[PDB]
RNA sequence: ACGGAAACUUUCGUAACUGUUUAAUUCUGUUCACUUAUUC
């Protein structure tokens, strides 16, 4: 969770993130979205925010290049599909927000 | 003697405002300050010191006798109202506020939103250079009933002044719709509207006749 | 003959309020009266202090037949109730309370939450200058029950009188959840609400009847 | 703990502290969420808090420059990992409390 | 002991004490909480209330301008590290004791 | 050694007559706690007591563990006295009878 | 073959009745997702 994200994120290529923190401001929300609303109500209401949560990161990785680099490394569609329950969907929820900590610690 | 008046409405966002909240982490997509919301769900709600902190800054700049200062020390015709922490007379407020609750869940997921709240994009300009200081502010959708109920209760002593009484009160809640109602809300953000102002009793004591 | 009448009830935070606790040191991240909870543990609690010192007030104000000035010393009907250390009929009181303690941490974990109480931004305006005074308060979580039991017991002479003692207590429930319970409750921060009110007895003496 | 606490604070670079006491508001707050919780249940149990409290560390250090010289010389990041046991984890929590009283004995 | 406290705590600077008894109703409440464990236990085991003792004095030299005028007149951070065994420890306890009567008598 | 108070403490009590408040505000004086003593019980014969002396010591040994259950003091009803025997043992000075029932 | 021998300062009793850390207070005052631009 925590201790993976420190080595695979610095694993990367060119130096200089020319990723900023401003193109990324829809897929953080969306996420943020989901797990607020999986503690009040359960888990077979929700199924139309997960198919639509996966498209997301299908669009923006055919017009970003610095998209795809991460999402093959961080395994984010693969994460996607193992999740079934409650309890595992908030895992995924908590391991986005640690890629993004580690994103600004190194450049911005 | 004793009777408890409620102002029960739904106050109708018509444009979606922005309130300075507490910490500015409700969600990872921001850089400023949110709206602040509850603590154990995550529902946008306004809380209830806005709501006395601006009604009766706009009120009393009209029914007062002398230019303010500081508070609580300006026109005594209304200070009754409120409350007063320095006159002797009186020292609790008959105007119960409620922290406003959205009620709006039950029909608003049935015509397909995005979530509860949006992220504005804005900037501005130094009259030398282009796009300065990118930043961005999180405000609130459009369309969103909340539950607001005026508590009102008297003290034998309110007696000949009943009627004075639901004249100032009247006339500010037509006075807030008219002016915006949050932070940095002079380009236009707040503006509410009270839809079905009512006022019923429920401890039954005084009768209802001065409904609008 | 003696019986004891105990008001089980869950009092349901509709509204997070604040009550000046002790010593500001429950936390490293404010600066004002917080609120006070358990010396042990760290779970947010209420005393029964400020529900003596409340519900008798905005009772003595209705049930009364002579303008108050001292406590213990306004509207008999109302001093067997509570006590009064001036009169030698009676000293001690029929109606002992009991600090309510949170019992809603069995359900709170699983829906994962922050902590127990948040810190929430307030500050002034001095009509002169913008913003002034930064402070910030702290205030309690919404959804939060709690263990209020009402201890009623009688002393034979209770004869003539028990149905007209049920009546102020009943009546003195419903109009607390209409009011603020606690402190700076002025912009809508108290108003309860008691939830399953219902009375059982413990000793096995007098019947049940008028539950509701 | 404490006798360390006094020396390596003061050892900075430019003087009057940009950093207030208002903007620190969160990680000061989560520290005393789990120190009270430690001592109702078990450590076992408690592994999702720990997991975030670390990234609250990260995401500081890429806002504000004020977080960094702060983390890199205080070793925020090494008592992370070296925590374990319950005993132990007590002891992360008296040292945080110890860096704040010596920050405002010589500004604010 | 007794002798250097009934002319160091007079010396001081405008008249008029404003701090009270009612602000400093904790670290002197503390103290008493460890002489009366010291006598109980050994010295080696009440290695953990003697750090967060500590930390109590320096909080408050930050938090209000009456409580710095004290510490370092009355040298309360420099007697915290001589003491080191049992006997030096109760004489801390009673000296902080000789510091309220005295404040009491000449104002309150 | 530990540094206490004095030697005896001053208890605050008083009445209830169930017509009034406090009436009659007295105080008394009570011991410290842990406080130990030096208790000897001398016992010696006299030639006759020959046919009797395993009897005597079961009169002795129960009226020893019957004070521990007891108060020993004044106003002892709300649990004032109370007192324990600690290292009970019996030696001789003159030596004329061995030891063997010691417990 | 003791101015001695026989003997609870003991029996009885909440430091008690009464009392909101309360009244007063907008995290707001300034701010175009902008500048250059033949779907030919």
């Amino acid at each position: 969770k925590a201790e993976r994200a420190i080595s695979l994120l610095e694993k990367d290529n060119k130096g200089n993130y020319l990723l900023t923190t401003s193109q990324i401001r829809k897929l953080l929300s969306l996420c943020s979205s989901l797990y607020d609303r999986s503690k009040e109500r359960k888990f077979d209401e929700l199924i139309n925010d997960v198919s639509y949560l996966r498209v997301q990161f299908v669009y923006q990785a055919g017009r970003e290049i610095a998209v795809k680099d991460l999402i093959e490394k961080a395994q984010i569609l693969e994460a996607l599909k193992e999740i079934k329950d409650r309890e595992t969907l908030q895992r995924f929820c908590r391991y986005m927000e640690a890629l993004v900590a580690y994103f600004k610690f190194y450049g911005g | 003697t004793f009777a408890k008046i409620k102002f029960s409405a739904q106050i109708r966002l018509e444009t979606g405002l922005h309130i300075g909240g507490s910490d500015a982490f409700a969600a990872i997509g921001a850089i400023d300050s949110p709206v602040i919301k509850d603590p154990i769900t995550n529902i946008p709600i306004i809380p209830g010191s806005s709501l006395k902190g601006k009604m009766r800054t706009l009120l009393a700049k009209v029914y007062n006798e002398k230019v303010a200062e500081k508070p609580s020390d300006d026109s005594d015709i209304l200070s009754r109202l409120f409350g007063n922490s320095k006159d002797k007379r009186f020292k609790m407020g008959r105007l119960i506020f409620r922290d406003a609750f959205l009620s709006n869940a039950d029909e608003l997921d049935s015509l397909g939103v995005r979530s509860y709240t949006e992220v504005k994009f804005e900037n501005t300009i130094d009259r030398i250079t282009a796009e300065a200081n990118p930043r961005q502010i999180e405000r609130a959708i459009r369309n969103s009933t909340f539950d607001f109920e005026l508590i009102y209760e008297i003290t034998d002593e309110n007696e000949n002044q009943v009627e004075e009484d639901f004249k100032v009160i009247r006339d500010g809640l037509k006075l807030l719709e008219l002016d915006y109602l949050g932070g940095s809300g002079s380009r236009g953000y707040g503006k509410v509207a009270f839809e079905k102002l009512k006022a019923t009793t429920v401890f039954g004591n005084y009768d209802v006749k001065t409904l609008n």
